RNA sequence: GGUCACUCUGCUAUUUAACUUUACGUUGUAGCUCCCUUUCUCGAAAGAGAACCGUUGCUACAAUAAGGCCGUCUGAAAAGAUGUGCCGCAACGCUCUGCCCCUUAAAGCUUGCUUUAAGGGGCAUCGUUUAU
DNA sequence: AATGATATGATTTTA
DNA sequence: TAAAATCATATGTAAAGTTAAATAGCAGAGTGACC
């Protein structure tokens, strides 16, 4: 039964652990664990894309492709049952026999003649199938708008009846094609228009003859054209809703709602405050009811008119207004958009009069706003309300409003609350009166809550912490105390952190460019310029050259000159905790000592207002310093625990719910109400800094565990050391003592168990084994007994496994497979993106060779850009010199040895994910089995290993004279002795050409392989091949063995 | 390590219009100096940032940084024909001991002027 | 009057989750068409006319993960009819089901090991989000 | 514009 | 020459709409600790 504190440094991809044994007075006295979780960010990792939004994306194009061919396969059923064509029309597929493929032609040639059996159907299903956009908006603009608009005008101007005929006449002429291009949006139309064209060909072929212009089949065409699901479905909004802030039972109330609208006012109203001259006061009771029924006599308050009710006066102004803006006082005060909304429906439909109130119930407007805010479609709002209300308002009603958007709080709760608050009381003061002002404990963390934090990366960094929190609790039983220290990055948009690297990149380039200047500044300084005297530097000329304390010139140029100036900590840090840059100021050595641990408020005696304190006012006033630090300067009245508190703790919202949740789930058996403890990311480096472990040179994924060490040792026993030992630093009073550490020896014991090596140097042989760790602590730290002991083990990596057994089936572009005797496949790439190198395998080039000599002689002119080269249009030429045809994409020859089916079997594209490799022995020498996604959605269990030199099909077949070893997932541990070295990692990927696998160190140094990477190792000679078994925490590593061959299932 | 302070005053005469390339040749000539040291100096291609401003340029002397400097500002001044650059230099001990509000007019009328352009 | 956390309101920015459509792009097949390699025919030449195959452009139709299913009605069924038809590249979890690891029993060949069982965990081809 | 990690052709090195 | 390393190169996209939730900044009203 240990104390321990478990610090974690928690990150977007890493979790750092570590377990440090305590004192019965929260001391740090002995390092027991440490270790580093290793995982793959929930984001796509080329674009930062969230994996659901993509997979949602995946599905809804499927829907959409589905449903489009049952559309049109509906609309032929249709063809057949009303007569139009028989049934030595179809194929046995299902698809009509020779169509005519010009149903635009035909389309717009319809209003001249009759059409036959197959030009009607053809003109339908090319409606169908090309049906144009909807407005679904309730009611600046992009190409899709500009183009549907700009079509819908021009078939409205006239001289164009149909947009068949327009799209004929304008588009074929005008561009070479009608339909659109790449990119283009053009040619687009509404389908309001083409449901037009359709009624207006459904009469005129009913007059030209035409047997087939039966109601039935107007109408069935018509819903295939016009029919599209709901896009909310009527039980959607509330499955999305949550609960009120009072009543967990009730939902919380639409915006558009009398009750919530009237909350909403109330609110605004009883929130008003007014400065007159120099004083702050609320609307009194007259001045109240003056302003509160005018929202409802008026389209909107308008600040400037509740000045004019109320004859405020030009001295008086409003609270959170800001007057620079020139017309502040235009912006809407309240604007009862569900009412006027109502009454103007009603209005513009004649069931009310102008200048009258509405005649509906408060309850009324209720239930319109909630079932409107609710309910989308006509079905769902009838069925809700069209019970409780005449029907000629509901079909105003449906003819003009759209809500939206609830308002927190329960109609319950608000129904009792506005009385309230109409009554004059506040809104604090309205739910003390009504209301006044939780889950048992287990040992082990329960699931990480997706309800509670929405960011799927955040959600993944906190459940891995999760596993290890667990994996130490199960190891070593509940924790006395869990440190945390979540890293800047998480809980960050991707556009964020990418913001932050880039302005950290731009960071280190603002500091090489200073600290040259100050190398030219100071010619004959000694050493490297570190960043405290490149700071000095910015300081005095931040400050005007002069002391803040004294007022004093500063003579540059003795600015290096030992004790003549200090950065100071204007707060002091024994009272503050304060590191950051914005208490950091220039001052003379002669005039900060006799300060002692005062605040510039307290030396200068600011609180009698001093000559003296006006004087420092003054000075750091003028003085080139952002805000914040002249508000932190100047902090005059101020707690000492509050102020420490809020620079030790870190309080983003992650860490805020990560304190939450683990202090109220999970037993810890700590001292005092905070059991957790999120640290402050700089007083945390800040320690690192003084506890002796420097930023590591090397590139590797243990440094996590470093943090989560010092985390773990930031305990209020060691805080309050490290304060009293910076106030005697201030008061400057045995001798040169140091800053305090948890342990002697601290930072040397820290690096040789994190990194295997002495702390100074890198280069030493790690101490790979648990025996040569132990010799090297016992060695390196003979005066701590405690440093060896049974838990001493190497750090070893733990990754995240990943043997999901679905994914992506392929690559997207489909290529042609008609030449796959011979291995190539055939893509027909656009000239913007046409290379020489991929001009040297076009298919036309033994052909057509003047095309390809001018396709050369276009790229090498523009120095091998394709866009700049085939920015003006290309044609082929034809024997004399004419300019014949234009050329957009030309087909190209591609290398292809394998790749999976597709399209009825009429392409092929590349694979995307291989789930799996099977790993056999014959003899003494190993075969591997490549499983793809593709080949578990087919149920097919490949029987064929790779051989280097062949393809798939000279490969060597896998039968009973086998023997079966094992299934490789994807960061699945293993080890190849193969007698040249033994390597042990993670199977990263695995090489369908060479059979060589690929394996990833456990912490990824960049010393050894490509990145951490050993790309290419081979095992087909190997004296051993075998697979692993590890845990989260990177512990109990044993080899394991399957008995049989899984199935794909 | 005598360290002089050179005061420069950017402004546009009038005479002919001001190019945005010709905006964006004196900020670069400008911003090559500045650093998070001086980060204040700062010239944007704006009308603000440049037409009518004070810049006080710190230098170490016994090196040719400072003639350098102002050797371009003055082709420059003189190529812009349509903006008008002067300059003084002013020792540090005096730049100092200047009062902060109004500091680079007092440094400008109290220093030596160099050229007027 | 400061500091921190919390409740509510408003504006703004960002993200998360779900849904409904559009329009291209890619492959296949046509129809017309642009070039063009073989080989014929013709021609003084230029270069026409044909047949595979390649292939420019335009228009249409199919497919748009690889793969699985549903409600009803005809049929012995294999199939037909019919549908605003439904799933499928993720995240999390351990209730059920696999695999692997560990611990503890019991029986055994000779203590070591192998089974078998339970318990604890890890991960899934298992479950939930998740459908008619 | 890339932003990343996987799949895999092509080529060089090793034993 | 087979097997094991190394180098190298390709990856579907853009318009429109209806929703709900979360985070954060600012503004306003409070509650609770402290100074």
């Amino acid at each position: 039964s240990i104390n321990y504190i478990l610090g974690l440094a928690i990150g977007i991809a890493s979790v750092g652990w570590a377990m440090v044994e305590i004192d019965e007075e929260e001391n740090p006295i002995r390092l027991i664990d440490l270790g580093v979780r290793v995982f793959e960010r929930a984001e796509v990792p080329k674009t930062g894309d969230s994996l659901a939004m993509a997979r949602r994306l995946a599905r809804s194009v499927r829907r959409l492709t589905r449903r489009r061919a049952h559309r049109l396969l509906r609309t032929r059923r249709l063809l057949k049952r009303e007569g139009v064509l028989q049934a030595a029309n179809f194929d046995e597929n299902g698809l009509i026999k020779s169509l005519p493929n010009t149903p635009w032609q035909l389309r717009a040639a319809a209003l001249d003649r009759k059409l036959t059996p197959l030009e009607w159907s053809a003109v339908l299903l090319h409606l169908i199938k090309h049906r144009g956009y909807l407005s679904q908006r309730k009611n600046e603009l992009g190409a899709l708008l500009k183009g549907v608009a700009g079509n819908a005008h021009a078939l409205q101007t006239g001289d164009f009846r149909t947009p068949a005929e327009l799209a004929l006449n304008k588009f074929e002429k005008e561009s070479g094609h009608i339909r659109n291009q790449r990119s283009d949006y053009s040619h687009t139309f509404s389908r309001k228009d083409l449901q037009a064209e359709l009624i207006l060909l459904f009469e005129k072929q009913k007059e030209f003859g035409n047997p087939h212009v039966s109601g039935g089949l107007k109408e069935g065409i018509e819903t295939l054209l016009m029919t599209q699901r709901p896009a909310l479905s009527g039980d959607a909004v509330q499955k999305m809703l949550g609960h009120c802030t009072f009543e967990p039972a009730e939902p919380k109330a639409a915006k558009n709602t009398y009750t919530a609208e009237r909350f909403i006012w109330l609110t605004k109203l009883n929130n008003l405050r007014i400065l007159e001259q120099g004083s702050e006061r609320p609307l009194t009771d007259t001045e109240r009811a003056t302003l509160m029924d005018e929202p409802y006599r008026k389209s909107k308050l308008t600040y400037a008119q509740a000045r004019k009710l109320l004859g405020l006066e030009d001295t008086a102004f409003f609270k959170g207004l800001r007057y620079g803006k020139d017309n502040a006082e235009a912006s809407t005060l309240m604007e009862m958009k569900a009412y006027h909304a109502i009454s103007r429906a009603l209005e513009k439909e004649g069931l009310k009069d102008k200048k009258s109130p509405l005649n509906l119930s408060p309850e009324l407007q209720d239930e319109i706003g909630t079932a409107f805010s609710l309910f989308k479609t006509d079905e769902d709002i009838t069925g809700r309300l069209k019970d409780r209300i005449q029907p000629e308002i509901l079909e105003a009603l449906l003819k003009h409003i759209s809500f939206d958007k609830f308002v927190q709080i329960s109609l319950k709760a608000l129904r009792r609350i506005v009385p309230l608050m109409e009554q004059g009381k506040r809104y604090d003061e309205a739910c003390a009166e009504i209301y006044g002002d939780n889950t048992e404990e287990k040992i082990y963390l329960p699931p990480i809550p997706a309800d509670e934090i929405r960011n799927p990366v955040v959600l993944r960094a906190l459940s891995q912490a999760r596993k290890v929190i667990n994996g130490v609790v199960r190891r070593y039983g509940s924790p006395a105390r869990i440190h945390i220290e979540t890293a800047r990055e998480v809980g960050k948009s991707f556009k964020d952190r990418k913001e932050i690297e880039k302005r950290q990149e731009e960071n280190r380039k603002d500091r090489e460019k200073a600290a040259a200047k100050f190398r030219e500044y100071f010619p004959n300084f000694v050493g490297e310029p570190k960043s405290k005297d490149i700071l000095k530097l910015r300081l005095y000329e931040q400050q005007h050259g002069k002391c803040l304390y004294s007022g004093k010139e500063i003579n540059l140029g003795r600015l290096n000159e030992k004790g003549y100036v200090e950065i100071d900590a204007a707060l002091p840090f024994s009272r503050t905790w304060d590191d950051s840059f914005n208490n950091k100021v220039l001052v003379l050595g002669s005039e900060n000592q006799n300060k002692g641990n005062q605040t510039p408020y307290e030396y200068f005696n600011g609180k009698d207002n001093s000559r003296e304190w006006q004087e420092f006012k003054a000075r750091v006033e003028t003085s080139r310093f952002p805000r914040s630090k002249k508000q932190r300067i100047l902090l005059q009245k101020f707690d000492e625990d509050g102020f420490k508190e809020r620079n030790l703790n870190d309080t983003r919202y992650v860490n805020r719910f990560l304190c939450q949740f683990v202090a109220d789930r999970m037993r810890l058996t700590g001292k005092g109400k905070k059991r957790v403890f999120a640290s402050n990311g700089q007083i945390t480096n800040l320690l690192r800094g003084f506890w002796g472990l420097r930023k590591v040179r090397a590139e590797n994924d243990r440094h996590h565990a470093l943090d989560a060490v010092v985390v773990a040792c930031s305990t209020v026993a060691m805080q309050q050391k490290i304060t009293r030992f910076v106030r005697y630093k201030e008061m400057n009073a045995h001798q040169k003592t140091h800053f305090p550490q948890p342990w002697e020896f601290f930072a040397q014991e820290v690096m040789i168990r994190v990194f295997g090596k002495p702390d100074g140097k890198p280069e030493f042989e790690e101490a790979d084994t648990l025996e040569k760790l132990r010799t090297l602590l016992a060695e390196k730290l003979s005066s701590r007994p405690e440093a060896v002991h049974e838990y001493v083990t190497p750090l070893f990596v733990s990754r995240a496994p990943n043997r999901k057994m679905s994914g992506q089936g392929h690559m997207e572009t489909v290529k042609s497979a008609k030449r796959l005797d011979e291995g190539v496949s055939v893509l027909r790439v656009p000239l913007t993106q046409l290379k020489l190198k991929d001009l040297e395998k076009m298919v036309n080039r033994e052909r057509e060779p003047k095309l390809y000599e001018a396709l050369k002689a276009r790229l090498e002119a523009h120095k091998d850009d394709p866009a700049k080269a085939f920015a003006e249009p290309f044609y082929k030429y034809d024997k004399a010199g004419n300019r014949t045809q234009q050329v957009k994409a030309v087909r190209v020859e591609q290398v292809q040895k394998t790749g999976v089916w597709v399209r009825n079997h009429n392409g092929i594209a590349d694979n995307a994910t291989m789930v799996r490799v099977d790993v056999f022995e014959k003899g003494d020498k190993y075969y591997l089995v490549p499983i793809y996604s593709w080949q578990v959605a087919k149920g097919i269990l490949p029987d064929r290993a790779v051989v280097q030199g062949k393809d798939e099909e000279d490969w060597q077949l896998i039968d009973d004279s086998f023997n079966f070893k094992f299934s490789l997932h994807p960061n699945d541990l293993v080890e190849v002795i193969t007698k040249k070295a033994r390597m042990f990692g993670y199977f990263a990927s695995c090489h369908r050409g060479t059979g060589n696998i690929n394996i990833r160190i456990h912490d990824l140094d960049h010393k050894i392989g490509k990145n951490g990477i050993l790309e290419g190792i081979g095992v087909k000679t190997a004296l051993s091949f075998q697979k692993y078994q590890i845990d989260e925490l990177g512990k109990e590593i044993r080899p394991c063995r399957l008995k049989k061959r899984p199935p794909v299932r | 390590s005598m360290f002089k302070r050179a005061i420069i005053f950017t402004s546009f005469n009038g005479f002919e219009k001001v190019s945005r390339t010709e905006k964006r040749r004196l900020a670069k000539i400008i911003n090559a100096r500045v650093s998070i040291i001086d980060e204040y100096l700062r010239a944007k291609d704006t009308n603000a940032s440049l037409d009518g401003q004070y810049r006080a340029f710190l230098f170490n002397d016994e090196s040719p940084a400072m003639t350098e400097f102002l050797a371009k500002l003055k082709a420059f001044a003189e190529s812009c024909t349509g903006i008008s650059i002067d300059a003084w230099e002013i020792e540090e001990s005096e730049y100092v001991r200047l009062p902060v509000e109004r500091r680079d007019f007092l440094a400008a009328a109290n220093g030596k002027e160099i050229f007027k352009i």
